[PDB]
């Protein structure tokens, strides 16, 4: 966006307030609406839809894949695409490197749940549609 | 030409340089580059 | 058996003369010096031109350079206010023309034409590093409406030296035979531009196949035959 | 941050270090007949 | 290699055909156009040898005393570090 | 306060000397290398001027004529460098002419001087395209005849000009202007390049020793 | 007219940037070298070799490390870093067909982001 | 002397040429002075972009050298201050190889260089001299010399060599040397004897390729 | 114009023309007419109105580009090796599937046109 | 007393006064009297709409008013724009529209007013009274051949906006009236675009002027006096 | 494959081989590199591990884009020789690289103009027997010190201190933290994690400004 | 990069339609003459049509075949445009629109459609196989390139040889090239491909809702003929009367019974150029071993 600079006064003022405000004056600690659709894909192995309240929108796609989990490190794989952007650009990327950090295969995801075999596990794609922000 | 004055009336070696293919031909410009073709 | 030269020759005349020079020869601006710098035949201007001879490469090309006083053909490409955009030769550098610059030159009247029309200008002033400037009516066509943007008609390219030719020469045998025919027009354009219009597009691509051809051929003695034989091939009907 | 080196040969061939303290001297020699021998310059 | 010709009104008080070599420094990589670059192998040998010559001629001895100029860069240089 | 780093902080906005019993109040006044950095320590709040660059301390005044005491700060490098002066408005900026065009000229920065000579050239790279470019129109060449203006009649490519600053224009280019007797075409070779040296005949006019060719540009008064 | 023409002359440093040729026809004039040089004066030549590589430790060969001979060279002002891996194809007099080379690739970090630049 | 040459062979293009030696078939092609582009222009000399274009394969590194040095031949022959502002788009096409481009450049080079220097004569274009290139060899084993080799003579060379030169006044003065092109094996001493045919043979080259020009195109001359 | 292939089931070329349509009168562009795609594939003797992928692998397919209620086409893509002589036939075919389509376009978006303008008034 | 909707929905891509209502390609009718406007094209009789849109016949003008589309720039209106560029002596400006408005430099009030006249310094200081993404309010003059149409502020009513906050709608739920500047109690005041952009902001005295310094219009100062009872009174419209 | 490069006959491949509180330390060093406009050398050396790496700065640079109000920054993150690091990898590290420089650089001194940043990550030692985790805090060192030497206006020293897989960056002598990183570590360890990264933090500024008030 | 024409000289040429007149001389549906040269090499050939010139080439080398077919060798063909055919064109622009519509067509006209037995490319399974490869240069536009690069491609298939082998596991025995002679190539079907070029003189809505079919068709637009035409279609077909490819991709609308009677035409114009390579690849092939009979009594 391109806003001007005596709103950003303003807004400045009105959320430093130390009774601070809101321009929507929600509570400090609120969030907005949303809608949560999911399992409409029936191609996959899971699906998602969500919406946002200034209508941002994305989609988040599940494959998965049987795999050897002893050739292969990265069982969990995260990929990531953003409408109108270059796959060079930077917000892309941090994002798309963030949430495989985010789950690891033993920090917070547990992968003897993805576990198959003795020598096979579970292969999966975290496969990210955003339509707008 | 009236409608401007009438009422004022009523009142080391020798180089001499490059030129254009226009100036080698002899008449000068009064070749006449628009031509029709008359009655024949 | 000519005067024949190249790039890199040694230049024939004495250096005390004064001359005019004529295209296709350079002075060196570093070292004063002066030399035949393209390819072909030198025309020596004959004595007695008032003591000062003039010295000139013909050379072939189709690339035209823009040069002054020189009429070319045109074609309107953009309405860059107070001054035309038009070029004059495709991938060729767009030239500059005066709103302005025209027989009732009248600056409170804004001319009329278009984006894609044909216009006959003649190069006004253009140096060889600037945006170079044409003009329809000039001060040197002494106030002479004879320039002028073109009807419909139909135009085709072909080579400079051709189209010199076409305008510089009588002996040229093209328009002798194509008044034989018809009663038309015809625009000369130093751009390699050759701008007709007849009564009839039946003769006008008579008028097309021709040109394309002996400018092909580019032997002018033959041309009795072979423009004649178009009409036949027009009037195979 | 190696400080450069200039070196050369004699007639022989034999590497000559070049000494520092000369450069700046033909530098301010460079910066002398300059400033000053490009005042007026007198010519037809 | 660089080969420069020279202008009179250049000078400043304290034809002319010079020779350069360890070529850097933009102003003289614009403006040098004769140019000689050489590969030798310290006996006199010569792996390759690379003329473009843009700005003044080439004598027969400017190409001489850069092979003199030649054999003396490189062995010291394979003498220097002794690897 | 002599020498300073990046964060060297240096003295608070006011001091207080007693020159002979009546008092007598600072005002330091942050200028370039500076930056008044409020600090809260233990509780209470405190500006301080902030060395923000490489040197030294240098702490002045000047009072407009056309018991306080203000007292400019200043700072500086000491025993190269250009982003230090970058170009304001107004300034005096030696450029080489890139491009002529009917409506207007079009250089690049190379060199700004400075005020009581002194200079600071850029240190960029123009075969990158890397460094700041400028536009001179064609009518603000001059104010002398300022409508009829032919323009190939002053300046010829890679040209060297004393030019001011008119303002900032775009991010892209500049606001630029000549229009002065003392202003203008600075040095150029013959012919682009293509011959030797050339010396402003008059003011208003430009020949060449050697040659006998004279060429027409809005030279600098000399 | 014989004129006396004063000329405007600047700092050196100025006049490099303005004219590249004329500055270098000033050196030229005592017969310098705008690096501050006379004619002939070479620079020096300053190397390090096998840092970089593994084998730099004849007594530990370290473990992840993939180098086989480094080269470390610089010379006047510019600092140029050599460096060496190989690989392996299953392999199935003085004439050039006996002669085979190796596969460099070049960086010249000169400011310019973008592509593989043309005189790389 | 088995070369022979064409000139005007194209048709939308300003200066075409297919030069012919003795094995390999080029053509060049010439476009200019035309619009340059945003990123091309020089404010005072002309401004020279080259594509070469290989017989096999697609364009690569081994075509980048080639091209680079031919930018420097050109560069002196071209007045350059003459078309400022602007743009000439030259363009080469290895059509046949007649040598090993795995293992050698070398008759191209000199072939492309005595094919771009005829389009540029249909082009028509401001130039400064005359010039020619020539491939030259030294075999390994009998350690001789032969110009103009061939490719097999090119597998017992020791050395290749091209040789460009500038030739003035009737095109017999060497003006100047434009590329010399050692590779391969040498000393001192058989480099002035490289020259020295080298000296004669562009001459005895140029002097077949002056009627050759006036031949073709005196008749595309008008009288 | 922006397009998101989320689930892939053959067909897929004239799959995209039909959403177009629907695209450009979403924001009620100017425009002449409906345009309708459909890829309609040939086993041996045998036009298959509406292949699938299983059977875009399985035999010969062409997609129509078909305009309105003309006979007129926008696109005509042919990949698949055809014998000449049914195409004729073939191209026959598509144009009674295509009209259903601009068909069940029209109402689809009227029902929701009279959704509007019965509730906003 | 919570933070965030989150009601679920699994298994769906989604959940699932007469007039004519004609589509394109479809035909109205082949009556060769009416005349033929918006909305309408045809070949000869057949009278063939080009939206989803209504029949509008007036009188005997048929044409076709779509229901979709961006805002439509009419002249007199009183609209927001926020600054997109600054030209030669130009500015760009969005209206939400098709394209942008434009704003001629001598356009818009001076400080001080007409004694302030002209001057060619002004065009060094387009900046300085404006810059991007700023929001104002503009009073539309006129249009050219497309639909594009140009902006002034020929009042003080007219002018950079301050003291508040801006939100937007589309541009079909604002009803047209004599009247759009309107004061609410609360102190406060809106300022109703037609296009589809609001601005909200306190009750100045020139807003209390209505119903009964001018060096100030170029500021991005606000009244510093500003209450959170204000401010939150501002959330709550 | 690749056009534009020399990469070799295609089905070779590299080699292949098999298995058969500690002190951190620095060596900085500027005014090395003559296109740019500010250099800076960094090695450092710690228990297992040796880096070395090279910060390069361009600026002033023209912005044909547009007006700005101010100065932009660009951050080149790029391998060196031995170690990759991954793409995404990097990034994500230029992006943590801009935000702290953006409370320190006076852009508002710097109009329409450019900033480019290029970072070679030229070799490492990892002799070991979250790995770019610990390479964080000595890239602002490098480049706080190459933008001291193009002279850029900074209002602070600013450095990041490290303590096990946690990158915490400080001003004011630590009084201000600046810019936060976080990998896995333990719970509510923040406390000791102040700690020794502030240390750090204290020891690097002070051998930083001896780089530069001691020449 | 732009070509300019005026309006009207636009309107000259659509008159002439009106009126039955197209500006080269030839019919409407009529094609222009063509030669065909070969160079001294196997898989060398100039192909030529008036104005438009091209030049193409056929190669091999040794290589393995992928992991996706392992049975079957590789080969692709290069387009790559250079600007010495014409000012228009970028150095080499792989992502230009008119680039692709010349190469998804011979993408499909070739390697979809299969002229070529890649399984005869396999010299041992999965190990050693060819590579073949289609460098096509383009020399001068008059248009017909991809026609032109239909036919010169399939002409320099049809001339090409490739040399002698000999398996033993590893011990691949490449033979030298003139003790063992050169072997040529498997062809399954000749495709050809037409462009057809599109005229309306009316407007949009008489193409539209007027149902007079009223548009003209023409074969091998030349240049000014090019740069106005409304539709591009081609098709390909072969001796055996089936279609290879057909491909419009938008433009002018356009019925589908002029499809039809549009590629009826197109199959006598091909098959009669068709055995005419067919005759000079063999007299060619003739002369090649009359002048071998020229060579082992003349040696």
């Amino acid at each position: 966006m391109s806003l001007s600079v005596a709103e950003k006064s303003y807004l400045y003022d009105s959320l430093a307030s130390t009774p601070s405000i809101r321009p929507d004056g929600r509570l400090p600690h609120q969030f907005r609406p949303i809608e949560i659709f999911t399992d409409f894909l029936p191609s996959s192995n899971g699906s998602s839809r969500i919406i946002a309240s200034d209508g941002s929108e994305c989609i988040v796609s599940i494959k998965s894949k049987v795999v050897d989990h002893h050739v292969e490190n990265e069982l969990l794989q995260v990929d990531v695409d953003i409408a109108g952007q270059r796959d060079d650009a930077l917000v892309v990327e941090t994002i798309t490197s963030l949430l495989n950090k985010v789950l690891k295969s033993g920090s917070g995801v547990d992968s003897s749940k993805l576990q198959l075999t003795k020598k096979y596990s579970f292969k999966i794609f975290v496969d990210v549609l955003v339509i707008s922000s | 030409m009236s409608a401007n004055n009438g009422v004022t009336g009523k009142l080391p070696n020798l180089i001499i340089s490059n030129v254009g293919y226009s100036e080698l031909r002899k008449p000068e410009g009064v070749i006449s580059g628009r031509k029709t073709f008359g009655d024949n | 058996m000519s005067t024949f030269i190249f790039p890199g020759d040694s230049f024939p005349v004495d250096p005390t003369t004064p001359v005019k020079l004529g295209p296709g020869i350079y002075c060196d601006p570093n070292t004063q010096e002066i030399r035949p710098v393209n390819t072909g035949v030198l025309h020596v201007s004959a004595k007695g031109k008032s003591g000062v001879q003039t010295a000139y490469i013909d050379y072939s090309s189709k690339r035209y350079i823009p040069s002054v006083n020189d009429f070319v053909i045109g074609v309107i490409i953009g309405t860059f206010s107070d001054s035309y955009k038009v070029s004059l030769q495709n991938f060729s550098s767009s030239v500059s023309l005066s709103y302005m610059a025209f027989p009732n030159a009248s600056k409170k009247n804004r001319p009329t034409l278009q984006v894609g029309d044909l216009v006959y200008a003649r190069v006004c002033t253009a140096e060889k590093e600037l945006e170079a400037e044409i003009e329809c009516f000039d001060s040197t066509t002494g106030r002479d409406a004879g320039f002028g943007i073109l009807e419909d008609g139909m135009i085709i390219d072909v080579n400079l030296n051709f189209a010199r030719q076409l305008l510089f020469n009588n002996d040229f045998p093209l328009l002798k035979v194509l008044a034989a025919h018809t009663k038309f027009e015809v625009a000369i354009g130093l751009n390699g531009k050759i701008w007709v219009k007849c009564e009839e597009l039946s003769n006008t691509l008579a008028c097309y196949r021709t040109i394309m051809e002996c400018c092909q051929k580019n032997d002018t003695a033959a041309f009795k035959d072979i423009a004649k034989r178009q009409f036949k091939e027009i009037l195979t009907v | 941050p190696r400080e450069e080196h200039d070196i050369a040969y004699s007639k022989d061939g034999l590497p000559n270090k070049v000494k520092t303290e000369d450069i700046r001297i033909r530098a301010q020699n460079f910066k002398s007949a300059l400033a000053n021998l490009e005042d007026i310059i007198f010519e037809i | 290699y660089g080969i420069v010709e020279l202008d009179p009104e250049c000078q400043l008080q304290n034809l002319n055909t010079v020779l350069i070599a360890d070529l850097d420094t933009e102003a003289e990589e614009t403006s040098i156009h004769s140019t000689i670059s050489i590969l030798a192998a310290p006996s006199g040998n010569y792996k390759q040898l690379t003329l473009v010559g843009g700005g003044a001629k080439i004598t027969p001895e400017m190409i001489k005393r850069s092979l003199l100029l030649s054999r003396v860069r490189a062995d010291d240089l394979s003498t220097r570090f002794n690897i | 306060p002599e020498i300073a780093y990046p964060g060297k902080l240096i003295c608070p906005q006011y001091g207080t000397e007693n020159k002979d019993g009546e008092d007598i109040i600072f005002n330091y006044v942050p200028g370039p290398g500076t930056k008044l950095i409020q600090y809260e320590h233990n509780g209470r709040t405190l500006e301080a001027i902030t060395a923000t660059l490489v040197g030294t301390v240098r702490c002045e005044e000047e009072k407009k004529t056309d018991t306080v005491k203000n007292i400019l700060v200043s700072v500086l490098p000491g025993t190269n460098d250009f982003a230090n002066n970058l170009p304001k408005e107004g300034d005096i900026v030696l450029t080489r002419v890139t491009r002529l065009s009917l409506q207007r000229a079009n250089v690049e920065i190379l060199a700004v001087e400075d005020k009581p000579a002194t200079f600071s050239v850029s240190q960029a790279s123009s075969d990158l395209g890397e460094t700041f470019r400028g536009i001179i129109r064609s009518q603000d060449v001059r104010s002398t005849d300022r409508d009829r203006v032919k323009v190939i009649e002053c300046f010829k490519p890679g040209d060297i000009v004393r030019a001011q600053v008119l303002s900032l224009g775009d991010g892209t280019n500049y606001y630029l202007t000549t229009a002065r007797n003392d202003l203008g075409v600075v040095f150029a070779r013959a012919a682009n390049g293509a011959g030797g040296l050339m010396y402003a005949t008059d003011w208003q006019m430009m020949t060449s020793p050697v040659t006998g060719a004279t060429e027409k540009r809005k030279c600098a008064k000399p | 007219e014989t004129i006396e023409i004063h000329p405007i002359t600047f700092p050196p440093e100025v006049l490099a940037r303005i004219s590249p040729e004329l500055s270098l026809q000033r050196h030229l004039s005592l017969g310098i070298r705008p690096c501050l040089r006379k004619y002939e004066e070479f620079r020096d030549v300053a190397i390090e070799n096998n840092t970089l590589s593994r084998y730099a430790d004849a007594g530990n060969i370290d473990t992840k490390n993939n180098i086989l001979g480094s080269n470390v060279l610089k010379s006047g002002k510019t600092i140029v870093i050599t460096s060496i891996t190989g690989g392996i194809i299953e392999e199935t007099e003085d004439i050039i067909a006996n002669y085979a080379s190796v596969y460099p690739v070049v960086e010249v970090e000169r400011g310019r982001v973008g592509a593989c630049t043309d005189e790389e | 002397m088995s070369v022979q040459a064409e000139i005007g062979i194209l048709d939308h293009v300003d200066g075409s040429s297919e030069f012919v030696s003795q094995d390999t078939k080029v053509i060049c092609s010439v476009t200019g002075p035309i619009e340059p582009k945003a990123r091309q222009e020089l404010p005072t000399q002309l401004a020279l972009e080259i594509i070469v274009r290989p017989a096999k394969g697609v364009a690569t590194t081994r075509e980048k050298v080639l091209e680079d040095k031919l930018r420097a031949v050109l560069t002196p022959l071209i007045t350059r201050h003459c078309y400022p502002r602007q743009l000439c788009q030259i363009t080469c096409q290895i059509l046949e190889s007649g040598e090993d481009e795995a293992e050698f450049s070398l008759r191209e080079l000199s072939c492309c260089i005595n094919a771009a220097f005829l389009a540029l004569v249909d082009a028509g274009i401001a130039l400064n001299s005359m010039c020619a290139s020539i491939p030259i060899a030294i075999i390994k084993d009998t350690s001789d010399i032969i110009v103009d080799p061939t490719a097999e003579q090119l597998k017992i060379s020791l050395s290749v060599h091209t040789l460009a030169l500038e030739f003035v006044n009737g095109g017999k003065v060497v003006k100047n040397v434009l590329l010399l092109d050692s590779n391969g094996d040498f000393n001192e001493d058989q480099l002035f004897s490289l020259l020295e045919l080298g000296e004669q043979k562009c001459q005895e080259l140029v002097t077949n390729i002056r009627r050759i020009i006036q031949d073709n195109i005196s008749p595309r001359l008008v009288v | 114009i922006e397009i998101h292939v989320l689930e892939q089931d053959g067909g897929i070329m004239g799959s995209l023309i039909n959403g177009i349509t629907l695209a450009l009168i979403d924001a009620g562009i100017s425009m002449f007419d409906y345009i309708s795609g459909i890829s309609v594939g040939l086993y041996d003797t045998t036009p298959l109105l509406d292949t699938n992928s299983l059977e875009e692998n399985a035999m010969s397919t062409v997609t129509l580009g078909v305009v309105g209620k003309s006979e007129k086409l926008s696109l005509l893509l042919v990949e698949d090796k055809i014998p000449l002589d049914r195409l004729e036939n073939v191209l026959a075919i598509g144009i009674a599937g295509a009209h259903r389509v601009r068909d069940l376009m029209d109402e689809e978006l009227r029902k929701h046109a009279q959704k509007r303008v019965s509730n906003a008034s | 007393s919570e933070v965030i909707t989150i009601t679920k929905r699994n298994g769906a891509f989604q959940n699932s006064s007469d007039s004519q209502i004609v589509t394109p390609g479809e035909l109205v009718t082949d009556d060769p009297i009416w005349m033929r406007g918006h909305g309408t094209y045809f070949l000869d009789n057949m009278t063939y709409s080009s939206v989803a849109g209504t029949v509008s016949r007036v009188n005997r003008l048929l044409s076709v008013i779509p229901l979709k589309g961006r805002y439509a720039p009419e002249t007199g209106d009183h609209v927001v724009g926020r600054i997109a560029e600054v030209g030669n002596k130009r500015w760009k400006v969005d209206i939400g529209g098709k394209q942008h408005a434009v704003l001629m430099l001598g356009s818009v009030n001076l400080p001080g007013g007409i004694l302030r006249r002209k001057s060619e310094s002004d065009e060094l200081q387009m900046r300085s009274f404006l810059k991007e993404g700023d929001l104002l309010n503009a009073e539309v003059q006129s249009l050219f051949q497309d639909g594009s149409a140009s902006l002034h502020t020929r009042s003080l009513k007219y002018g950079k906006l301050r003291n508040g906050m801006f939100c937007q709608v589309p541009s079909s739920l604002i009803v047209r009236a004599k009247n759009h500047t309107h004061n609410l109690p609360g102190n406060i005041t809106v300022v109703l675009g037609v296009n589809g952009y609001i601005w909200l902001r306190k009750t100045s005295q020139m807003d209390l002027a209505r119903d009964t310094s001018s060096w100030q219009i170029y500021s991005d100062e606000n009244d510093p006096s500003i209450s959170n009872n204000i401010r939150q009174a501002i959330c709550r419209y | 494959q690749d056009r534009r490069r020399l990469l070799g006959p295609a089905a070779a491949k590299p080699m292949a081989f098999s298995n058969t509180e500690s002190e951190q330390e620095l060596s900085l060093h500027t005014g090395f590199i003559e296109n740019c406009n500010g250099s800076a050398l960094v090695e450092a050396r710690s228990l297992g591990h040796q880096t070395s790496l090279i910060t390069a700065v361009y600026g002033p640079r023209s912005i044909r884009g547009s007006f700005t109000s101010q100065g932009t920054i660009s951050i080149q993150l790029k391998n060196g020789l031995l170690e990759k690091y991954n793409t995404n990898e990097l990034k994500e590290v230029s992006s943590f690289l801009m935000g702290i420089f953006n409370s320190v650089v006076n852009l508002s001194r710097y109009p329409k103009s450019g900033i480019d940043i290029f970072v070679y990550l030229t070799y490492d030692k990892d002799l070991t027997n979250s790995q770019i985790s610990s390479l964080i805090p000595h890239c602002i060192t490098s480049i706080t010190l190459a933008l001291a030497d193009a002279g850029i206006e900074l209002v602070d020293m600013a450095g990041a201190g490290e303590a096990n897989g946690t990158v915490v960056s400080f001003i004011k002598n630590g009084e201000e933290i600046v810019g936060f990183w976080k990998d896995d570590g333990d719970d509510e360890d923040l406390l000791e994690c102040l700690d020794r990264c502030k240390e750090q933090y204290n020891r690097y500024r002070d051998l930083m400004i001896s780089c530069l008030m001691n020449q | 990069k732009d070509i300019e024409i005026s309006a009207s000289e636009s309107k000259f040429i659509l008159e002439a339609l009106r009126q039955n007149y197209r500006l080269d001389g030839r019919s409407f549906d009529q094609f222009r003459d063509v030669e065909i040269t070969f160079g001294k090499e196997f898989g060398d050939v100039s192909v030529k049509m008036g104005n438009t010139k091209v030049h193409c080439r056929i190669s091999c080398q040794i290589a393995q075949p992928y992991e996706d077919r392992p049975f079957e060798g590789l080969f692709v063909i290069s387009t790559e445009i250079s600007p010495m055919a014409g000012s228009q064109f970028e150095n080499g622009n792989i992502t230009g629109e008119d680039e692709v519509l010349c190469s998804r067509i011979i993408e499909k006209s070739v390697r979809r459609s299969g002229a070529l037995d890649v399984e005869g490319l396999c010299i041992v399974a999965g190990s050693k196989c060819w590579a073949v490869r289609a460098d096509v240069h383009f020399l001068d536009c008059d248009g017909g390139f991809i026609d032109a690069s239909c036919i010169a491609v399939m002409a320099g298939l049809m001339h090409f040889k490739k040399p002698d082998i000999t398996v033993h596991g590893e011990q691949i025995i490449v033979h030298p090239v003139n003790e063992r002679e050169p072997v040529p190539l498997g062809i399954l079907h000749i495709p050809i491909c037409v462009t057809f070029s599109f005229f309306n003189p009316q407007d949009t809505e008489e193409n539209i809702k007027g149902e007079t079919n009223s548009e003209i068709s023409i074969i091998d637009a030349t240049l000014k003929e090019e740069l106005l035409r409304d539709g591009v279609l081609t098709v390909t077909l072969n001796k055996n009367r089936e279609v290879v490819q057909v491909s419009k991709a938008g433009g002018l609308p356009m019925d589908a019974l002029t499809l039809m009677k549009c590629c009826h035409e197109a199959y006598s114009i091909i098959e009669k150029i068709t055995d005419q390579i067919l005759q000079l690849l063999k007299e060619d092939s003739e002369k090649r071993n009359k002048y071998a009979a020229m060579l082992t009594s003349e040696n």
